[PDB]
RNA sequence: UAUUAAUCUAGAGUGUGGUAGGGAGUUUUGGAAUUUCAUGUGGAGCGGUGAAAUGCGUAGAUAUAUGAAGGAACACCAGUGGCGAAGGCGAAAACUUAGGCCAUUACUGACGCUUAGGCUUGAAAGUGUGGGGAGCAAAUAGGAUUAGAUACCCUAGUAGUCCACACCGUAAACGAUAGAUACUAGCUGUCGGGGCGAUCCCCUCGGUAGUGAAGUUAACACAUUAAGUAUCUCGCCUGGGUAGUACAUUCGCAAGAAUGAAACUCAAACGGAAUUGACGGGGACCCGCACAAGUGGUGGAGCAUGUUGCUUAAUUCGAC
């Protein structure tokens, strides 16, 4: 709703999430590489990420967000087409923010895939 | 990281050290022994030393 | 560790003055022998252009033109799942495939002489009707979902 | 390269001399390495724990990118 | 020489002055955030793999930001770096202090040297003791898959990883290279210290490295930091499988540690390494309807041959 909310972009092992909140802690709007129906490799390819991120892209620029804030997380095949895609919409790339963590072993992480 | 006020220069200066940061971080989030770890980042290292030297 | 090699063709038909035709003559060709696919051909441009009232070249010509491939597939496995990396192939090819489809689909019909039917898919093609011309909107469509598996290389 | 010893004054705080130090910072929290500075090993202690220091004291970004 | 009677420094070293190590410990916090709770919005997915599924989501998710709490460990700096007795030392900050590097006819005048016995320390699992336990994985348990998963996949997941105490005191603590000691072509690097001087270059000595001479391991190679050279002291060592078994003895309730035959039996060792190859289920170069790109048939129909087989009086026999 504000006129530069952010769209954070996670990309799981498996899957790209794509979720659009105002800068006060509030998503509206939402999409995922599932919602489409894929599953496993497939959601993996850059095509779906692009796909689910170009839904939260445009609905926000009609409901209010006019640019957005560029918020990327995470490594992968979907890490930047989510970027593009909210950059063709009409949210143009006022900044970039790479904010993701790095940790220093507070957990003991699972069995690694293998 | 930050690069802002440009599209694709900024954000081409960006993907580098962009990258960088998130497989510093990537390293770091699964458990494992200092051996394999150390071996084989020094192992690396020794390998961009011979690479320059 | 075959290299490139180069296709080879023959020379065209007078009824047309093109390569197509010819190439159509030679895939439709049987005993072995070019006489018969030849007077096929060319009663089938007469039924062409007594169907529809439209010239036989730029009918036969666009028919080809819009069955026309544009790829070719490398099988690759990763440990249990094989996917594909599309390649450019040679135009050669390209028309190889048009001609071979348009010779293929023209005699899938057991009603009357063949020469009516290949002249109706002929015109099918050209006109779109969907024979062949679905193939290669679906080869545009999937060309936006196996440059993915081409993308990472595993 | 060596850099501290000639524009430092081997004896480095965080005032006084903060720049030399942010010269091997960027507000990502990250040192420059040998490979682009090449400083020895009192040096490489002088802008490690020193610029970590500044981190310490929230002066420069400690980890935040 | 073992001894005695004295001295001299140069071995033990000590002194002075310059003098550095993520040295240890002690004492603090700071954050990436992990998890949880409330503020909320969101309106059907999250999640995991080689593949999915298991699992999680509609007491409102995915996710997001604030605030608050508890635990864990500290992005880069991290070094042909230094130090620490090995064990090890890296978010920073301070203190006690072992010890170090440089040069001292400087001082006792051999005070030396090691080491069976003996003293101390000793990754760690895992033991119980008190907290929280953030997270996860031994064990355990479901879905896969398998010829089967408590193996490789994940989810749930405890001991434990965390800390305080002991004990466990073993390690790939192995450089499979003992400690003290002095010496051996060089060369190219680094760090520290001393001198010097825009830096610097440079010299000195160590530390930290290497190719390689000489020298030395069958050989692989080490090589001024030796596996080179030599003195003092100690520990380990004679065939395999038995076998570190079996016993005795012990340290700790707790997990473990030293321990040491032999019956029987076989000529070496799933032996070591210079040499050759295929494989790779680690990889690498170059040709090949070998593949694909395709074109046509056959296995599906019928037909003749050829074969397997059965059979009798042969269904001749070799070829598979």
């Amino acid at each position: 709703n504000v006129s530069s909310g952010i769209i954070h972009v996670s990309c799981s092992p498996n899957n790209t999430i794509v979720s659009a909140s105002d800068p006060g802690g509030n998503v509206l709007c939402w999409a995922s590489s599932g919602t489409m129906g894929f599953k496993g490799s497939r959601k993996k390819t850059p095509y779906s990420a692009g796909i689910a991120a170009d839904k939260v892209a445009k609905t926000v620029k009609e409901m209010g967000m006019a640019t957005v804030k560029l918020f990327v997380k995470g490594t992968g095949r979907g890490k930047d087409t989510a970027i593009r895609s909210f950059a063709n919409a009409g949210l143009s790339i006022t900044e970039i923010n790479e904010k993701t963590p790095i940790p220093h072993n507070g957990c003991k992480p699972p069995k690694r895939p293998r | 990281e930050v690069k802002n006020d440009d599209l694709e220069l900024a954000l081409k200066k960006f993907k580098r050290v962009s990258l960088e940061i998130r497989r510093l971080a990537q390293r770091h989030e699964y458990h494992l022994r200092k051996g394999m770890r150390l071996r084989e980042k020094r192992k690396i290292a020794q390998k961009k030393r011979r690479k320059f030297r | 560790r075959k290299n490139r090699a180069p296709k080879r063709t023959v020379l065209p038909d007078p009824v047309f003055n093109n390569t197509l035709v010819t190439r159509i003559i030679n895939v439709i060709m049987e005993d072995g022998k070019k006489g018969l696919a030849q007077r096929i051909l060319y009663g089938a441009f007469d039924l062409i252009e007594q169907r529809t009232k439209e010239k036989p070249l730029t009918v036969f010509e666009r028919a080809v033109g819009n069955v026309m491939p544009r790829l070719e597939l490398r099988v690759r496995r990763i440990a249990g799942s094989n996917y594909q990396v599309p390649t450019e192939v040679p135009q050669d090819r390209k028309i190889a495939l048009a001609l071979r489809w348009i010779a293929m689909f023209a005699r899938k019909r057991h009603e009357k002489t063949m020469l009516e039917k290949i002249a109706n898919e002929i015109i099918d093609a050209s006109n779109n009707t969907g024979a062949a011309i679905k193939k290669k909107d679906d080869t545009h469509k999937m060309a936006e979902a196996n440059k993915a598996f081409a993308h990472m290389r595993w | 390269y060596c850099r501290f010893c000639a524009i430092g004054q081997l004896r480095i705080d965080l005032i006084d001399d903060l720049e030399a130090l942010k010269r091997f910072l960027s507000p990502y929290a990250k040192i420059n390495p040998r490979r682009i500075t090449g400083n020895c090993q009192m040096h490489q202690r002088h802008v490690a724990k020193a610029l970590k220091r500044a981190r310490y004291l929230a002066l420069v970004p400690f980890v935040k990118d």
